């Protein structure tokens, strides 16, 4: 695909999210 | 020429604008008065003539943009 | 006689801008004084002279866009 | 006799453009003055003497478009 | 008698407009000087005057269009 | 040579804002003019000789914002 | 040394202000005239150096409201 | 000094503003010249300093409303 | 001392007001010249010290309406 | 001593219009000059105090409106 990949003309370059586990993105700042 | 003639240009400017553009000059008996020109112009030929000269980069390609 | 001719303009030009376009002179007794032009002016007449004489390309065609 | 002053008017705008347009010259006594003209009415009185006297074609009509 | 005043005029633009209007004379207690009128002025003058002589069509009237 | 030159140029300011940058002097038979320039031209030019030369930060890039 | 000239140009303020800006003085064929600034560009000048320099405030973090 | 400074300026206005501010003096051979000040300039200078000297209160906090 | 300068103000408006400010007085080898402001800004100047005096009454609350 | 005032100020404006305001004058070394005065400005000035001395009305107020 194309859209994932980098973006048009740099775009999201830098937008790199972390797929983690739901609560490796929750727990840590759950409170 | 280029380089001599645009190190020339700038030291003048630079007097220029300290204190040193001699507008005329009389000795008793004689006298010439060199024409006054403005700065902004002679800046601006100072720029073309560097960036026409060999020298080194002074100038990007606009610029761009990404979140 | 086009080539020394944009050559001695030019360099009138340098001499101009720097410090070098005498306006008026005068020994005692006998003086002389010339019309001053502008800097635009001269500028504009260098880069028309140029273009008609035969020297080669300088200035290009408008800019396309591609994707 | 109309590539006389074509010549003359072409050689004084050079004589202009440079510095050598005399505004005026006075010798102990002797002074007399002459009225200055503008590069840009010198220009525009050269654009046409040389259109209606016998110089090459320097003028297109308009200009067509065709996809 | 219009003819010669169109030949002054014109010979008077053509020296006044490349170095030989004297604006003013001096001979150390006997001087003189004439008011300068502009070029725009004299270029309608001449052409006035060159019309109303018995010179012949010099600017045609209107257009016309078709297809 | 910018480091001196920015120096000249901060003399060239400060004298120049009291009452030290002479325009010109005349020495009964002997007398030379300089061409005056103005306040803001200093200050953009030793601005930006100030920049460009080793001297350390003077200014920063733009401002943001946060609640 | 930026606080003594700092009170010499607030000096030269005062001196500029009433009467005791000296433009020009002449001497039996000796003068000289010193380049003379505006009143505005130099209290903006003289604001400029306080600032920088470690004397008190004279600004302050805009204002705001309460209710 | 600032008391004597208001006397100074404060009198400096008067003179002024009747007719005894001398912009030059010249006996022959011997003249000096001042930078002519404005007078409006020269109130906001006048109104600068007393307020931040310990001269007393000459304006208030702007001015409520009530039915 | 207000009725001193307000006498001499309004005196000097008078004066400078039918022909008697002199800008200048010559005598051979000595010349003195004033400065001049205009009769508005002066009128300011007499509009001011009076009022601040305690003189008789000049100015009046605004005005109401009744039907 | 209104009303010598505006007797001076009557004659003022009179000599004034026809041929009578002296700029300067000038004996032969002994010259002295006066500052001008516009003619609206004295108008006026010659305005106030008519009103303002115990001369008779000139201006009635407002106007009426009746069918």
């Amino acid at each position: 695909y194309h859209g994932g990949g980098s973006g048009f003309g740099g775009q999201l370059r830098s937008w790199n999210p972390p797929s983690e586990s739901v609560d490796a993105a929750l727990l840590p700042n759950f409170t | 020429t280029r380089q001599e003639e645009l190190a020339a240009a700038r030291a003048a400017l630079h007097d220029l604008m300290t204190g040193k553009r001699v507008a005329t000059v009389q000795k008793d008996g004689r006298r010439v008065e060199f024409t006054a020109t403005s700065v902004s112009d002679l800046k601006k030929y100072i720029a073309e003539l560097e960036v026409q000269t060999g020298m080194t980069q002074r100038r990007r390609g606009p610029a761009g943009f990404y979140v």
